[PDB]
């Protein structure tokens, strides 16, 4: 009983736009509508983009420490581990009556544009 | 193209920045300076342009009315008129360099065509 965090790549490692996704990866359909979130992280050429991108990378390796960046705005590595597991161990969240309406709704309306995506 | 290479992944930036640094060890300075950066990405250039051949023509001198046409190019972005009295442009052309004698001579000839 444990997640599974994979990425895939494409055969000709380049997503082609005028091609399926069902095409683009050999992966099985039926491996394809397992998952829960399928994520499509493509590499867009573009001049605002990169231009912010290059100075981020720029400042990790100027200063070992974010000395611009507030204490309260990252996190450490120690205090994310205690806020995941004191969670998963006491907090257990109950589906009310209202939360359950907008669920059967949500589902109805996206197949009319499989049963795994309602449990995800 | 027929000579469709990689494409501009994010991993060949780093590559720009690991070369230009190794290039400062070298020289034994703590501080990259431009021609290190202009050496690194010279290394680039010059596998990438390995296909092409050694067959490279380039000329830009021919007569300066070509320069004095530009000057024409920015009063029609601002406005878009080719009326005949032009007496803005006169001022553009002694503030960088040239005689008051040939810049009648072009007025003309472009007059003629009606540019």
């Amino acid at each position: 009983r444990s997640s599974i965090l994979a990425s895939a790549n494409p055969i000709g490692s380049r997503y082609n736009p005028n091609l399926p996704v069902t095409e683009n990866i050999d992966l099985p359909p039926p491996l394809l509508s397992r998952f829960d979130l399928v994520y499509l992280v493509l590499d867009k050429v573009d001049e605002k983009n990169d231009r912010e991108l290059a100075k981020h990378l720029t400042n990790l390796y100027l200063e070992d420490k974010p000395e611009h960046i507030s204490q309260d705005d990252v996190l450490p590595v120690e205090f994310l581990t205690m806020y995941i597991s004191y969670a998963k161990e006491h907090i257990h969240p109950i589906i009310t009556e209202a939360a359950k309406t907008e669920l059967v709704r949500a589902y109805v309306g996206m197949r009319k544009m499989t049963t795994r995506q309602l449990e995800s | 193209s027929k000579f469709s290479f990689g494409q501009a992944t994010p991993r060949t930036l780093l590559g720009i920045i690991r070369l230009s640094q190794a290039l400062a060890k070298l020289r034994l300075a703590d501080m990259v300076d431009i021609d290190d950066v202009e050496e690194a990405l010279r290394l680039v250039r010059v596998s990438k342009e390995s296909l092409y051949q050694e067959t490279n023509k380039s000329k830009e001198d021919e007569s300066p009315t070509t320069k004095i046409f530009t000057i024409i190019k920015k009063m029609l972005q601002e406005t878009g008129k080719n009326t005949l009295s032009y007496e803005n442009i006169v001022k553009t052309v002694r503030l960088r360099g040239f005689t008051m004698l040939q810049l009648s001579n072009c007025i003309q000839e472009y007059s003629y065509l009606n540019v």
